[PDB]
């Protein structure tokens, strides 16, 4: 999930974005 | 567990900007 | 408008605080 | 939704819940 | 009104970064 | 108090500072 | 020192949310 | 004090709520 | 006046996101 | 420059990244 | 590098407030 | 820089200050 895989590291906006809906 | 729950809320206003009008879904 | 974006802000806050482990899906 | 409804009047911890999954 | 509530919550985080190790009591 | 203060005019930090304990 | 600094800024605004009009104390 | 009980676990709103006035 | 400094204040926060290692300069 | 532009109307990200460095 | 990542965050929030209308720049 | 010198203490509002334009 996003706290798996962004609270370890830095996470994009990219990457942020495939948790938009 | 109070490390993941800051970085939850931190991660939240970071969809909330760059979602926009399509929103975004937070699952913990 | 600028007021309504910048309160979403503080609502998906509040929403992750009352919400705890359930999570939700913000939709504007 | 929430918008309307939470940026029109404070919404209180309560209200928010319904948004809750 | 919302844009008191919203203000208030920008103020809490002013005083925590103002008064420090002082504290504060936050009376609306 | 802070509220009228503070949210009707730019308070500084010096200002808020009075609100400290 | 820094982490307990950043956690106090998130608690300052959970309080916020869950006191209202009752308002709170902050004592670091 | 808040401190040593909420950022070493996490506080629900319920024990949050004992440090409203 | 509040409103314009409490928007400045989410301005700098979404540049922050924004900008990433770049980096801003924010003068208001 | 980025107060009377993106306080009048909600920039986008685009926009914003314009005051980068 | 989530920390770093997040006290920046705060850190700009800081600076906002203390610098006022000379802004501030942030380097990361 | 800042964040070498304030993610690793705090800060004061002093110590901040020296990163204003
Ligand atoms: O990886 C992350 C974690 C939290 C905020 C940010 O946006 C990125
Ligand atoms: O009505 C609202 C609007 C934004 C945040 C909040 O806690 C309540
Ligand atoms: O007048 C204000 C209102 C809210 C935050 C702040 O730093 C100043
Ligand atoms: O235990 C905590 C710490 C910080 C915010 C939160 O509300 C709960
Ligand atoms: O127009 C704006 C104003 C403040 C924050 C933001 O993301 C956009
Ligand atoms: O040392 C710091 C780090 C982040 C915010 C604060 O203002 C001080
Ligand atoms: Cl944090
Ligand atoms: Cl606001
Ligand atoms: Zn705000
Ligand atoms: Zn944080």
């Amino acid at each position: 999930g996003i706290v798996e895989q962004c609270c370890t590291s830095i996470c994009s906006l990219y990457q942020l974005e495939n948790y938009c809906n | 567990f109070v490390n993941q729950h800051l970085c939850g809320s931190h991660l939240v206003e970071a969809l909330y900007l760059v979602c926009g009008e399509r929103g975004f879904f937070y699952t913990p």
